[PDB]
C-alpha cells in the first residue's frame, strides 16, 4: 500500500546517486538532502572507518576510534543499533554505512525521528537498504575519485617525458 | 613519546600509499610540499627499490623499510629542514640520477649502492648542525674528529648503524661488494660534505671538460660518484618556487636558528647570510653559495650525466626568483 | 677542512661550514 | 497485479548494470542475457552511431552509415520504430540506444516477440525505459573505460620521467 | 580517389584524438605501432604546437593542420616507410629534442623553427627514392640538381610548398625571421641528408668534444642545428623492438624494393646490404650504418643536448637485438 | 656528393645514398 513508495524511495536514491558519480561532494549534497527529507531524523552524522578509526565531515572533519565510543562500538561490530532513548536529541539510529559487505566501512547515525517520536525497528533495516545504494555510491564514487586524482597526478609526473 | 612515533608506525601500517610515479619524484623539480615524513620515507623505499641494489646485494625487506623509518625518527625534531626531508631530497636526487638519469648503463651497480647509501647517509641524525658549529660549539663529536666532522660522523654512523640492529642491509653483501661498498661510501660521505667535494672536484672537471672521462679507469669513476654525491647533498634547491619558498626560507630561518646559536652560544660578529637582517638579501648569498658548488658541479653532471640536466635547470630556475626576495 | 682562500670566505659566509 | 513487475525489472537491470562498470564485456553479457530474457525477442542487435556511422558487435563488428538503411534512418532520426511485419524473423523493434538524450548514440533492434507474434506499442516505450538504464550504463561505463585506457597510457608515457 | 582521402579528412573531423602525453611521443623509444597516419599527423600538430613557434611566427591554424595532412597525402602510397610516418619519427625526434631536451633555454626560437620545418621537410614527398637512385635511374629531378638531390628538392619544396597554398605558415614571419628561417633551413635540409651531414659534422665534433661550444658564436650554433637535423632524419631506429622489427625490416624490404629497382631498372651486381639475400645479415650492415652516423652524432648530441641522451640509448638497444636477426 | 673514400663504399652498403 504505502509499501511500494519506500521501495521507490530506493528507486529515487538509485537514479539519483548513480548519476552523481562525477563528484563525491555533490553526492554528499544530494545525500544529506534526500536523507534529511526521508529519514525524518532532524540531524545525522556519517562516520567512515579507517583501520581503527572512524571519519566524518559531520565541512569540518569529525573522528572517533573503532574501540572507543558507542558508535565506535558499532564500528567494532557493524550492528544496526537503535537508541530509542538517546540519553533536541532523543533517539539515535546508529547503523554502519556498509557497502559491498557487513564489514564496517563506516558508521552512520540518525537523530530525532518524525512520525513516531522513537526510532522503530522499522527505522533500522530500511535505512540499511537505503545504505545499500548509498554504500555502493560511496565505495564506487570514491573508487572514481581515487583513480582520478592518482592517475591524473601520474601524467602530472609525466611532465619531463 | 615512542608510543606516538609507533602510532606513526601504524600510520605506515594503515594509510594510502601514493605511487612514486604518481608522486613526481622522477621529476627533478618535484613537489615535496604535500608529502608527509611517512610518504617521503616511502619514496625512500623507492630509492632503495629501483636501483637494482636489493637484487644485487640481498637487502632484507622490513629491516630496510625500518632502516628508513628509524633514520626518520632519529633526527631531532627541533631541526627545521635538515631532517628526514633533507635525506628525501638528497636521495631523490640520487635515485633520480641513477634511474631517470639512466647512468646504470655506464657505472657499476656496486657504485649505485655506494651512491645510494652514502646519499641517505650524507647527513644522518643531523642536529641542525654543520661541521663548523660543533667545531666551535665543541660538541664531543667535534673532538671525535677534525675535517668534515658531521660527515666523518656520517660515515661513522654508516658503518655503525648499518651494522646496528634494524639496519643490516649490508648483511646480504659479499665481502668484495661490502668492501667496495663501505670504502667508496667512505670517500663519498667525505664528499657528501660540500667541502671535501670542493677538494676532490678539480681532477674531475679536468677529466670531464675534454670528454675524455672513462669508466674503465675506476678511480675517476668513483670520483664521479663523489661528484654526484655532492650534487645530491644540496638538491633541495631544485624544488618549485611556491615550495622552494618554504625550503630556502627554511634554509634562512634554520641557519637563523643555528645562527641564533652563532650569536648566543657563539656570539660572532654576524656574517651577511646567516644574519637574520638580510632576510631581503639572503638569496643573493645563496647564489654565491649556489655558484660555488651547484652550477659548477651540475655543468659536469650535465656533460657526462645526461637526463640529470634538469637537476641543474631545476636549480637555476630559482636564481632570479630568489633574487626577487634578494631585491627586497 | 683546509681549502683555497678564495673559497674560505665563501665558506665563511655561505652554507658550507 | 501483473501490472506491477516490469519496473522492478528495471530495478534489476539497474542493480545489475550499475554494478558492472568495471568491464564493458561483462556488461554486454548481462545486457544480452537480461534482454533476451525480458524483451521476448529471439534475437537482437545494437548499433552505436559515430558521427555518420553505426557500430555493433552483433565479437565480430557490424557497421552501417547513418544515412543508409532503415535502422540507419533511425540513426538519422532516433525515432522509436516498430516493424510488425519484418519483410525466423517476423518483426523488428528498431529504437535508438540513446542515453543522456534523444540524440542517437546508437540504434538497437529487437527481433521475434514471445507472447503476441507482433511487437506491440507496449513493445516500444518499455524498451526505451530499459534503454535508460542501459544507455546510462553504456555512456558512463564507457566513460569509465576511456578514462582508464587514456589516463593509464598517460602514465605509460610517464615511464621515462 | 580524392573522395576517400577526404573521407579520411572527415576522420580528422570525426574521430577521438588521444593526447600526445597519452601517446608517449615525448618518450623517445615511442610505440608508433598503433598510430594511424592521421594520429601521427596529430602528433605532428603537437610538433608544430609546443615548440612555441606558432606564437613566435604567427602560423595560421588549419593552414598548418592541413599543411600536415597535405604532406600526409602527397607521399606516394607505394612507399613502404619513407612516407608520412618517416616524417612522424623524424619530427618526433625534433619535437622531443626541442622540448624534452629543453634546448630552448640555449638556442633561439628562430632556430627551433628552422629545426622543425627542416625536420618535416627532411624528406618531403619521398618516393621510396634516395639520392643515388634518381642519380642513376635519372628521374628529371636528378638532372634538376647535383648534390643531395632529394634534399635540395626538399629545400626546393620547402620554399615552394610553404609558399604554396594550404601551407603558408611562413606568412606570419617577419622578413628577418623569414630570412633566418629559409636560409638556416636551406643549410639544414642540405644536412637533413645524412651525407652533407657527414660533410659538415667534423667542425661540430671538434667544437663539441672540448666543451668549448658557444651559442653566442652563431655559425657553430646553426651547425648544431644541422647536427640535430641529421640526428632526426634517421630516428625511426630509436623505436622499440617488437615495433622496430616492423620498422627496420621495412627498411629491409623497402630498400629491397628500391633494391628491386636496383636490380631491374638498374641491374647492378648487388651490394651487400640491399641484397634481399642478406635478410639475416642486413642488420649488421645497419649497425655499421648506426656506428657511422647515429652513435657518432648522438654522442655529441649527448654531451651538449642532454635529455636527448635516450635518443642515443633508444637506438643502441636495437643493436644486438638486430644482431640476433643478423645472427641467422 | 663528394666525401671520404672510406665512407663511399660504406655509402654503397649503408642507408645513405
Amino acid at each position: 500500500q504505502k509499501l511500494k513508495c519506500e521501495c521507490q524511495a530506493l528507486l529515487q536514491v538509485a537514479k539519483n546517486l548513480f548519476t552523481h558519480l562525477d563528484d563525491v561532494s555533490v553526492l554528499l549534497q544530494e545525500i544529506i538532502t534526500e536523507a534529511r527529507n526521508l529519514s525524518n531524523a532532524e540531524i545525522c552524522s556519517v562516520f567512515l572507518l579507517d583501520q581503527n578509526e572512524l571519519v566524518a565531515k559531520v565541512s569540518y572533519e569529525i573522528r572517533i576510534p573503532a574501540d572507543q565510543g558507542i558508535a565506535g562500538h558499532v564500528a567494532t561490530t557493524g550492528q544496526i543499533l537503535n537508541i530509542p532513548d538517546a540519553y533536541r536529541t532523543r533517539n539515535i539510529l546508529c547503523f554502519p554505512i556498509k557497502n559491498e559487505n557487513q564489514e564496517v566501512i563506516g558508521v552512520a547515525e540518525l537523530v530525532n525521528k518524525i512520525n513516531g517520536p522513537w526510532f522503530s525497528k522499522f527505522d533500522e533495516d530500511l535505512a540499511t537498504a537505503f545504505s545499500i545504494y548509498c554504500g555502493i555510491s560511496i565505495a564506487h564514487s570514491l573508487l572514481y575519485k581515487k583513480v582520478n586524482e592518482a592517475q591524473y597526478r601520474s601524467h602530472l609526473a609525466n611532465e619531463m617525458m | 613519546s615512542h608510543m606516538e612515533e609507533t602510532r606513526e608506525l601504524q600510520s605506515l601500517a594503515a594509510a594510502v600509499v601514493p605511487s612514486a610515479q604518481t608522486l613526481k619524484i622522477t621529476d627533478f623539480s618535484f613537489s615535496d610540499f604535500e608529502l608527509s615524513d611517512l610518504e617521503t620515507a616511502l619514496c625512500t623505499i623507492r630509492m632503495f627499490t629501483d636501483l637494482n641494489l636489493v637484487q644485487n646485494f640481498q637487502m632484507k625487506h622490513e629491516v630496510l623499510c625500518r632502516w628508513i623509518l628509524s633514520v626518520k625518527k632519529n633526527y631531532r625534531k627541533n631541526v627545521a629542514y635538515h631532517n628526514w626531508r633533507h635525506a628525501f631530497n638528497t636521495a631523490q636526487c640520487m635515485f633520480a640520477a641513477l634511474k631517470a638519469g639512466k647512468i646504470q648503463n655506464k657505472l657499476t651497480d656496486l657504485e649505485i649502492l655506494a651512491l645510494l647509501i652514502a646519499a641517505l647517509s650524507h647527513d644522518l641524525d643531523h642536529r641542525g648542525v654543520n661541521n663548523s658549529y660543533i667545531q666551535r660549539s665543541e660538541h664531543p663529536l667535534a673532538q671525535l674528529y677534525c675535517h668534515s666532522i658531521m660527515e666523518h660522523h656520517h660515515f661513522d654512523q654508516c658503518l655503525m648503524i648499518l651494522n646496528s640492529p634494524g639496519n643490516q642491509i649490508l648483511s646480504g653483501l659479499s665481502i668484495e661488494e661490502y668492501k667496495t661498498t663501505l670504502k667508496i661510501i667512505k670517500q663519498a660521505i667525505l664528499a657528501t660534505d660540500l667541502a671535501l667535494y670542493i677538494k676532490r672536484r678539480g681532477e674531475f672537471f679536468e677529466l670531464i671538460r675534454k670528454n675524455q672521462f672513462n669508466l674503465e679507469d675506476p678511480h675517476q669513476k668513483e670520483l664521479f660518484l663523489a661528484m654526484l654525491m655532492t650534487a645530491c647533498d644540496l638538491s633541495a634547491i631544485t624544488k618549485p618556487w611556491p615550495i622552494q619558498q618554504r625550503i630556502a626560507e627554511l634554509v634562512a630561518t634554520e641557519f637563523w636558528e643555528q645562527g641564533d646559536l652563532e650569536r648566543t652560544v657563539l656570539q660572532q660578529q654576524p656574517i651577511p647570510m646567516m644574519d637574520r637582517n638580510k632576510r631581503d638579501e639572503l638569496p643573493k648569498l645563496q647564489v654565491g653559495f649556489i655558484d660555488f658548488v651547484c652550477t659548477q658541479l651540475y655543468e659536469a653532471l650535465t656533460h657526462v650525466s645526461e637526463d640529470c640536466f634538469p637537476l641543474l635547470d631545476g636549480c637555476r630556475k630559482n636564481r632570479q626568483k630568489w633574487q626577487a626576495l634578494a631585491e627586497q | 677542512e683546509a681549502f683555497n682562500h678564495l673559497e674560505l670566505h665563501e665558506l665563511a659566509q655561505y652554507g658550507i661550514i
